[PDB]
This record gives C-alpha cells, sequence and structure tokens, in this order.
C-alpha cells in the first residue's frame, strides 16, 4: 500500500489550494478516506473525512466552513479542496486510509498514511532577517549570549559566530513559524562568564534567498 | 475534545512502559481507541486499533486495553527503535487525537533543564516590537511543557515553542518565544518561563527594569 500526497506549497491567506493524494496498493473505492494535519511541531489534528462513496463528509470546527474534502475513485486520488486559507491551517497534511474491518461509513482507524505534503500559508514575500542581541545576564561558571534572528522569510538561514572562528559552545535552534507568517530562530554561545568583557562576539547571520548578511556584535549590558 | 495522555513516559531498555489515555465516556468510553506511533520525520504509524487488537507486522510487544474512560498502550522489551511520538485516537458517531506522548528509551540518567531566559533587547524595543526568548538546554528525556507567566498571571499569546532536538552531548534542547507589545512588556513587573520536565517545574524570570 502507498499513499502519496501532492500539491503542497506556499500560499497567501484568503486564497485557495487543493491537495492531491495518489492512493495505490488497495481498492480505495471500499475504504473511507481521511485528511490529517500536523502543524510543526504540534500533535496530530484530525482535519476532514470522506466516505467510501463520497456521501458522508465531516470536518473540524477549525475547518468546518472553508474546506471541502472530495475524492476521485477513478484516479484513486483523495482531494482536500482548501479555500480561504488561514495562518493556523499551515500544517503537514496527511492522506490517511480508513480501516473498515470485521464484516457488518465507516470508522476512525488509520492503518496507512502518506508522506504528507507541507502547506505553508503566509501573506508574505521574501522578508529580510531582523537580528537582535541576546546580551548575557549567566549561571557560573558559565554564561550565555546569542542572536535572535527574527521576522525573516523564507527558510534556509545560516548563522555563525566570529566568521567561522567559533564552532564550540555554540547551539543554533530550529526555526519557528511566528504569528506574522514569518520565521524566528536563535543562535546561542555558551562561554566562560569571566571571558565576557574581553572577547568580542558577533553572530554572522546570512539569509541567502533575500540576499541579507546581518552581523551583530553581542555584548552584555550595564 | 481533548484526550489526556502524559507528555512523556520513559523506562530502560528491556523494560515495560505503559501509556494511558484518560478523558470522558463520550470520547473514550463509548468508543474505539486507536494508538499511533510517529518517528521523527515520518508519517504516523498504526500500532493498535479497536482498543486491544493488533495488526500483522507489529511486534507482539505492543499491547492495548480499554477499561471504561481509560485506555492503555504497553511496550515490553524497550528498544531505541521505540523512541517516538505516540498518539492515541478514536472515532465517534472521525474523532480526536491525544495531546501526544513521547517515549524515550533511557540511555542515561534524567538530566534536568538548564533554563536561560533572554528579555527583548533595547534594540528590539526600538522597533515597537518585543520577544522574550526562553532557552532550555541539557535535558533528557526530550519532553518539556513550557508555560509563560505575566507576573504570577498566565499568558497565552505570542507563545511559539520548538520540538526538542538532541545536542552534541546527546541531551535534548528546545526554545520558546513570547511575542509581546512593548507596552505589555513595560506593563508587567516581570514575565517568567515555567518549564515542566518529567514532573519537575523550573521558573526563570526577567523584568523590564534590567
Amino acid at each position: 500500500v502507498q499513499l502519496v500526497e501532492s500539491g503542497g506549497g506556499v500560499v497567501q491567506p484568503g486564497r485557495s489550494l487543493r491537495l492531491s493524494c495518489a492512493a495505490s496498493g488497495f481498492t480505495f473505492s471500499s475504504y473511507g478516506m481521511h485528511w490529517v494535519r500536523q502543524a510543526p511541531g504540534k500533535g496530530l489534528e484530525w482535519v476532514a473525512v470522506i466516505s467510501y462513496d463520497g456521501s458522508n463528509k465531516y470536518y473540524a470546527d477549525s475547518v468546518k466552513g472553508r474546506f471541502t474534502i472530495s475524492r476521485d475513485n477513478s484516479k484513486n486520488t483523495l482531494y482536500l479542496q482548501m479555500n480561504s486559507l488561514r495562518a493556523e491551517d499551515t500544517a503537514v497534511y496527511y492522506c490517511a486510509k480508513d480501516l473498515g474491518e470485521s464484516e457488518n461509513g465507516v470508522v476512525g482507524a488509520f492503518d496507512i498514511w502518506g508522506q504528507g505534503t507541507m502547506v505553508t500559508v503566509s501573506s508574505a514575500s521574501t522578508k529580510g532577517p531582523s537580528v537582535f542581541p541576546l546580551a548575557p545576564s549567566t549561571s557560573g561558571g558559565t554564561a550565555a549570549l546569542g542572536c535572535l534572528v527574527k521576522d525573516y522569510f523564507p527558510e534556509p538561514v545560516t548563522v555563525s559566530w566570529n566568521s567561522g572562528a567559533l564552532t564550540s559552545g555554540v547551539h543554533t535552534f530550529p526555526a519557528v513559524l511566528q504569528s506574522s507568517g514569518l520565521y524566528s530562530l536563535s543562535s546561542v554561545v555558551t562561554v566562560p562568564s569571566s571571558s565576557l568583557g574581553t572577547q568580542t562576539y558577533i553572530c554572522n547571520v546570512n539569509h541567502k534567498p533575500s540576499n541579507t548578511k546581518v552581523d551583530k556584535k553581542v555584548e552584555p549590558k550595564s | 475534545s481533548v484526550l489526556t495522555q502524559p507528555p512523556s513516559v520513559s523506562a530502560a531498555p528491556g523494560q515495560k512502559v505503559t501509556i494511558s489515555c484518560s478523558g470522558s465516556s463520550s470520547n473514550i468510553g463509548n468508543n474505539y481507541v486507536s494508538w499511533y506511533q510517529q518517528l521523527p520525520g515520518t508519517a504516523p504509524k498504526l500500532l493498535i486499533y479497536e482498543n486491544n487488537k493488533r495488526p500483522s507486522g507489529i511486534p507482539d510487544r505492543f499491547s492495548g486495553s480499554k477499561s471504561g474512560t481509560s485506555a492503555t498502550l504497553g511496550i515490553t522489551g524497550l528498544q531505541t527503535g521505540d523512541e517516538a511520538d505516540y498518539y492515541c485516537g478514536t472515532w465517534d458517531s472521525g474523532g480526536v487525537f491525544g495531546t501526544g506522548t513521547k517515549v524515550t528509551v533511557l540511555g542515561q540518567p534524567k538530566a534536568n533543564p538548564t533554563v536561560t531566559l533572554f528579555p527583548p533587547s533595547s534594540e528590539e524595543l526600538q522597533a515597537n516590537k518585543a520577544t522574550l526568548v526562553c532557552l532550555i538546554s541539557d535535558f533528557y528525556p526530550g519532553a518539556v511543557t513550557v508555560a509563560w507567566k505575566a507576573d504570577s498571571s498566565p499568558v497565552k499569546a505570542g507563545v511559539e515553542t520548538t520540538t526538542p532536538s538532541k545536542q552534541s552531548n546527546n541531551k535534548y534542547a528546545a526554545s520558546s518565544y513570547l511575542s509581546l507589545t512593548p507596552e505589555q512588556w513595560k506593563s508587567h513587573r516581570s514575565y517568567s518561563c515555567q518549564v515542566t520536565h518529567e514532573g519537575s517545574t523550573v521558573e526563570k524570570t526577567v523584568a523590564p527594569t534590567e
């Protein structure tokens, strides 16, 4: 059995998008089909359902109005016609089979799932990264500094420190999808709390797509 | 419409782990329960259906049960390949999933989280924006429940938190942000980062007066 989603890309809120799920390795015409979404990095959220025939159709309240799950048994494809997309509909949509078993629709058990196509709804063009200094406070004998790479878009950002001359003590966290349809991540360096005043520290952020190369000297306060 | 399962359960290799699903009769009681595994960067996988029944291909060391308003998934002989997000689900006449239970086959002692919270920079306030960055480090297993608190009052807004990732010391690390208006920031004596880990709860705090 194989489920292969399709038609997953970036979209502006309000506009439309229809995901396609090429199903194979089974009948499809005799199993109900589900759609499930998993926003990074939250849990599984049950989206919509369509019966084996296409009669019964059910959605979540967070989706009730604006989505219309359909399906094409001729092509063995499930369709999630998503209209009027919003921000918190951004998720990894999952084509999921239903397990209708044991004789005399249908039921809620998903034996097989698809790879899942990521939909990133965002009213946003390529935004350059705004970088902010995470000036230390410190929990002896160690202190922490960093750079909040925020309000950037899209997503490949590369951060370094001291132009490559600082690999150890460093930890760059994953990017998060913000409440502005942009992104945010932080870069951190863990150093001796005694070395603060002397050593200069620069986060060398580099958003390649938008062509921005931000550099922020991080130091403590007063 | 919220099925209750703990964020984390964790045993040693070879041991039993059980994951519970408590809720209400309308959700779990009168209905079938189904358990799903999810390795990181993979689609969910069906483990258990109809409370206790099992598919062919699933190792026999995956058990299921339902006693009224409670349902249990067990795992004997724990092996690293069991490290995953386990979700419980159900139907009702689709239905609802669990909060998400992580499983970690302990390869080391529980390390408690080192919390380093950063306030919004004066440079960030010079753009009429503000973000508090809580940075939780060196912890194991990789399951933390971050709550923010304006003064002792709670706060729901601006919260974005990452799914933990293993560092180079094999212990996990994550981060939570708090997107605030500079007025709100300057309108509370202190914001705080409550970090719950394996039952323990750590609180770091900052104030605009710093």
